[PDB]
């Protein structure tokens, strides 16, 4: 009966019905082509036989036919509902070009015949999911990281900042260091193994030098992990060396500022008055923020940077990775939002620019 | 026909503003100052690259008095803008650019040549900032009062054309306020420590000496970069504390006003009283400013009156009837009220003085970019683009003819 | 007082400063630049109105969301109008029709004259001057 | 004043949300959309006449 | 003060109706503008069924008609004892460019390569030239001094000091 909510990301795609508390289907966004097409997990196992491509890069779609196949797969196979029967809500990364919005609207209306649709910004959806009026959202997914300040739900485009450090880089760095300790990971299978290790084991250190000294002397920070072959490996100081790259990009070799510095700069860039609220309503989102202990380190860093009289308060819900989708799910179920839909007749009469007329 | 995929650029001494035509607010806004290292040189441009300290790095800007001087730096800035923020080939997008009212002909010609030959754009057009500011508010005729970082100027506009004769310039602008702030701090003996030097800070009682530690791992940096960081701190102080007195500055009345609280990066915090009012009074009465006894300087209100008085009489009712305020420096608290009081007092009663109400940051700073977007959106404007085929012959000949 | 105000009217000198003469004229039809200026005015108005609506709608949606969350907790125990009104019925006054601000239209014939901001000299001619 | 009509505001009533909505002005949007521009008054509370006998 | 924009929503009672109709495809297409002499092609969002139709804005390209003359005409009729041919040609070129907006023309007029002129002088010269040319062209079958006086009076009124304004106001009120 209700509408659909589809969220597209560089690493994972999430789809579900409005009003539900969690996405019904989650799968990786990859398209396999022969050396018919394959998508998601079916392509992953076939990837040994097939050639793989990614239709999204740094949150920006770069190939459209692949994206069309991704949407077709999502709807018909994962959701098993004909699109023309339901309204469809979509998500968009901040600072997205106009042409992308127009092409997306054209595809959605003409190819799939959806009766209505809307496009929303992921950061504001995360803010909705948190349930706050004014705040600053820190978003770090698989491909890209953004910091977006919001004032009464209106995202200030000029204060937004961007950073090209995300989970993919951290996984590659973990592979590099684990090879450097003496193991051997080359192909995509070992890359998935390393991603699993990163998700399972790594954590953020509150004080890097003290933890380094402890790992230098003590055995109390070591761990072991079991591989698919049944053989085991040992992992040590690497556990917190990898996530530390967030606050010290120099490790990866990039001359860029850390996430805390970027957030502080974004807050400072806005007007003087609203700074007080942003400090007290800082929000974290995305999969990359799921590392244990990140919130305390962030709070300590921003407390060091920020003026003494301000009050800093980090917010990190346990399910923050799906928070972006949860926000969209809440929004679609609202009553007042029903008047904000773009109808099919409006697209027919006006054209794709109608999206630039409504979806905000 | 109102939706041609065009881009519009706006560049100033403080920040560079770019975006897509038809949008309401500029998409990207980053500072104009960039870092340069010799041994062609290497440029670090955006905010993230600029903050990181490094050895032998100097701070430079391509603009001088509102005109381009360092063409290599300008080309690097445009390259960074395109590649990182736009992420689209320049050959596909028509471009619109703003220019200072007094920009000379040869520099316009060289800019057009650079764009067409190097960036290979499909179409081009140039306009002056005053006209675009007038368009943003929807006025064909009006007086534009602009107070940026470098100059405070008054430009009259009639039927969408700039009247060259009436332009009046003054040097009292944001940089003058920054110099005044530096003088104040030197008088108070407050040491300025830029954030990059601080490793950590402790809380200290009001007025007491600061307590902080230095980052030992810092490689030595140059003079200009350190000075630029100090200027950033002082700019923040300007934005936070200063205020303009409603009437003429009076020490006794100011002394009775409540104070304000500020905290520096190194943890030092002290309360400011009459000093936060005495400084901005310079913009309205430069004569009494210490160290600048030269009375030949003109205040903002006197600048406006002189600029209007130099135009044709029949147009003066039109100019006084629509006065537009623009520029970042006008954002100082209580500036518009003092300007309105002065103008209403000094203007002859026979003329109906009016000030356009636009007192918000986004539209007060980005007015020129908004006007450019509006102009690019117009359907009938599509006739006026300069094309590559037109660039071949009339690129030099018709550029003089095309954009008056 | 009458001799002194006849002195004063010979003072300020109707021959000196008080009341003024007529303006001349020459007709001329509109041109491309005038149409561009009108379209610019219309577009600027549209831009401003859109942005302002934009802010208001965002605020309203945020307030609705926060109140929805509050209602969820407690359970533990104006911006649009219909299509028909937009494109039908003319809001006639009775005892005429309300205007509508449309973008400029191309001239069907050479009849639209260019006007300007003379303002001070009130428009439309003077029928009966003195026998010059 | 200039006294132009296209810049005038006047009282109006909608049909679906049937009520007097204060001073309003009609205008044409970007693509084809027809919009109503609403002004402000300090008597907005009392303007709910309807049916004007 | 807000503004309501038209919408076809607020409910989903329209499950029908919308489910029986299909949209007309759109296209991103190039177009030719007759107003452009170079023939350059720009791209366009438009309904795919109306390809090739001329640009509907080209009907706004209307120019102001300004006369022209040859050497022989300037030899016979337009010769003047206070204007060189080059100066008049400059005046007429400026008039064509700026569409007889004489204030703008006076602003942009080259006052150093040619002796300074007031706007009234420009108007007078232009009207004399055009009138004589039209008169000759007709098959068998302006007042500068007044404007100058008006502008001088306006200038005198403008520089009136406030005490004079108050004195005039007092005298006026005495007459009721
Ligand atoms: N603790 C963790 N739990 C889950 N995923 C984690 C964790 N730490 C890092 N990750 C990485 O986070 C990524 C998942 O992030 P997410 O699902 O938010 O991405 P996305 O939606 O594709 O991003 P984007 O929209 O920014 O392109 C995966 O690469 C996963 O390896
Ligand atoms: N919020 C603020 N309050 C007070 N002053 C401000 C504020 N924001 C900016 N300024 C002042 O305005 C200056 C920037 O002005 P603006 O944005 O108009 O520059 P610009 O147009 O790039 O300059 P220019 O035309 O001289 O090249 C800042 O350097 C500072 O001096």
């Amino acid at each position: 009966i209700a509408a659909l909510v589809v969220d597209n990301g560089s690493g994972m795609c999430k789809a579900g019905f409005a009003g539900d508390d969690a996405p019904r289907a989650v799968f990786p966004s990859i398209v396999g082509r022969p050396r018919d097409s394959y998508v998601g997990d079916e392509a992953q196992s076939k990837r040994g036989i097939l050639t793989l491509k990614y239709p999204i890069e740094h949150g920006i779609v770069t190939n459209w036919d692949d994206m069309e196949k991704i949407w077709h797969h999502t709807f018909y196979n994962e959701l098993r509902v004909a699109p023309e029967e339901h309204p469809v809500l979509l998500t968009e990364a901040p600072l997205n070009p106009k042409a992308n919005r127009e092409k997306m609207t054209q595809i959605m209306f003409e190819t799939f015949n959806t009766p209505a649709m809307y496009v929303a910004i992921q950061a504001v959806l995360s803010l909705y999911a948190s349930g706050r009026t004014t705040g600053i959202v820190m978003d770090s997914g698989d491909g890209v990281t953004h910091t977006v300040p919001i004032y009464e739900g209106y995202a200030l485009p000029h204060a937004i900042l961007r950073l090209d450090l995300a989970g993919r880089d951290l996984t590659d760095y973990l592979m590099k260091i684990l090879t450097e300790r003496g193991y051997s990971f080359t192909t995509t299978a070992e890359r998935e193994i390393v991603r699993d290790i990163k998700e399972k084991l790594c954590y953020v250190a509150l004080d890097f030098e003290q933890e380094m000294a402890t790992a230098a002397s003590s055995s109390s920070l070591e761990k072991s992990y079991e591989l698919p072959d049944g053989q085991v490996i040992t992992i040590g100081n690497e556990r917190f060396r990898c996530p530390e790259a967030l606050f010290q990009p120099s490790f990866l070799g990039m001359e860029s500022c850390g996430i805390h510095e970027t957030t502080f700069n974004s807050i400072m860039k806005c007007d003087v008055d609203i700074r007080k609220d942003l400090y007290a309503n800082t929000v974290l989102s995305g999969g990359t923020t799921m590392y244990p202990g990140i919130a305390d380190r962030m709070q300590k860093e921003i407390t060091a940077l920020a003026p003494s009289t301000m009050k800093i308060k980090i917010i990190a819900p346990p399910e923050r990775k799906y928070s972006v989708w949860i926000g969209g799910s809440i929004l679609a179920s609202l009553s007042t939002f029903q008047q904000m839909w773009i109808s099919k007749q409006e697209y027919d009469e006006s054209g794709p620019s109608i999206v630039h007329r409504k979806c905000f | 026909g109102d939706e041609v995929g065009a881009l519009v650029f706006d560049i100033g001494s403080y920040t560079v503003r770019a975006g897509y035509a038809g949008e309401d607010c500029p998409k990207v806004d980053f500072p104009t100052a960039i870092g340069m290292v010799v041994e062609g040189p290497t440029y670090y441009i955006d905010t993230n690259a600029l903050r990181v300290p490094r050895e032998n790095m100097e701070a430079i800007s391509p603009l001088k008095n509102g005109m381009v001087e360092d063409w290599d730096s300008f080309q690097a800035i445009l390259d960074h803008t395109y590649k990182m923020h736009v992420k689209s080939e320049a050959s596909l997008h028509p471009v619109l650019m703003s220019e200072a009212p007094w920009n000379t002909r040869a520099k316009r010609e060289k800019l057009t040549e650079l764009m067409f030959e190097h960036y290979n754009i499909p179409a081009f057009f140039l306009c002056k900032t005053a006209v675009l500011t007038a368009f943003a508010n929807g006025r064909s005729t009006g007086l534009i009062l602009d107070s940026g970082a470098t100059h405070t100027t008054a430009i009259p506009v009639h039927d969408g054309y700039v009247l060259q004769q009436g332009i009046v310039k003054s040097p009292l602008a944001g940089d003058f306020i920054t110099m005044q702030c530096r003088e104040l701090f030197q008088e108070m003996n407050i040491e300025l420590v830029p954030p990059y030097m601080i490793a950590s800070k402790e809380a200290v009682r009001e007025g007491s000496p600061a307590n902080w530690k230095r980052k030992e791992k810092l490689p030595q940096v140059t003079r200009s970069w350190h000075n630029y960081m100090c200027n950033c701190v002082i700019q923040d102080f300007q934005a936070s504390v200063l205020q303009v007195s409603d009437s003429t500055y009076d020490e006794q009345v100011a002394a009775q006003m409540p104070t304000v609280h500020y905290e520096f990066p190194n943890g030092y915090n002290c309360d400011f009283g009459a000093e936060r009012l005495k400084i901005p009074e310079g913009l309205f009465d430069p004569s009494n400013v210490k160290g600048l006894s030269g009375n030949t300087m003109l205040g903002v209100s006197h600048v406006v009156t002189t600029s209007v008085g130099m135009c044709d009489i029949d147009i003066r009712p039109g100019l006084y009837g629509s006065v537009i305020v623009a520029g970042g420096n006008t954002l100082i608290q209580s500036f518009t009220d003092r300007l309105n009081r002065e103008l209403s007092q000094k203007t002859p009663p026979s003329m109906r003085l009016k000030l356009i109400a636009n007192n918000t940051t986004v539209e007060r700073r980005f007015s020129s970019w908004i006007g450019g977007s509006i102009l690019a959106s117009l359907g009938t404007f599509q006739q006026m683009w300069i094309s590559k085929q037109e660039y071949e012959e009339g690129g030099k000949q018709c550029v003089e003819r095309k954009c008056p | 007082q009458v001799h002194q105000r006849i002195a004063e009217l010979r003072k300020a000198g109707l021959w000196s400063q008080r009341r003024l003469p007529k303006l001349q004229e020459a007709p001329r039809p509109k041109s491309h630049w005038d149409y561009l200026l009108e379209e610019m005015q219309w577009m600027a108005t549209d831009f401003a109105q859109e942005r302002r609506w934009k802010v208001a709608a965002a605020k309203k949606l945020v307030r609705t969301v926060v109140r929805h969350h509050e209602e969820k907790q407690l359970r533990e125990e104006l911006l649009t109008y219909t299509r028909e009104d937009a494109y039908s019925m003319e809001y006639v006054y009775e005892d005429e029709v309300m205007p509508l601000w449309t973008p400029p239209t191309p001239p069907q014939d050479d009849s639209d004259i260019y006007l300007d901001s003379v303002m001070c000299l009130m428009y439309e001619a003077t029928p009966i001057p003195e026998a010059k | 004043g200039l006294g132009d009509v296209r810049y005038r505001y006047c009282l109006t009533t909608l049909t679906v949300p049937q009520r007097c909505i204060g001073f309003a002005r009609r205008r044409v949007g970007r693509g084809g959309r027809v919009l109503l521009d609403r002004a402000h008054s300090d008597y907005d509370s009392v303007f709910h006449h309807l049916d004007l006998e | 003060p807000l503004l309501p924009s038209d919408t076809g929503q607020g409910y989903r009672t329209v499950k029908a109706k919308l489910g029986s109709k299909k949209v007309r495809p759109w296209k991103w297409m190039p177009f030719t503008n007759p107003a452009r002499k170079d023939g350059a092609m720009f791209f366009h969002w438009r309904r795919a069924a109306e390809e090739g139709k001329d640009y509907p804005f080209a009907r706004f390209n209307k120019t102001v008609q300004v006369p022209v003359y040859s050497e022989q005409e300037y030899q016979l009729y337009l010769h003047d004892d206070a204007w060189t041919k080059a100066e008049t040609d400059h005046l007429f070129d400026l008039s064509r460019r700026f569409d007889l907006r004489f204030v703008v023309i006076h602003d942009r007029y080259d006052h150093q390569q040619f002796k300074k002129r007031s706007v009234e002088d420009l108007k007078e010269r232009y009207y004399h030239i055009c009138a004589k040319l039209a008169n000759v062209r007709a098959v068998p079958g302006f007042d500068a001094g007044h404007e100058r006086r008006r502008k001088e009076q306006l200038e005198r009124l403008y520089n009136r000091t406030p005490e004079q304004v108050a004195e005039e106001e007092y005298l006026l009120q005495e007459l009721r």
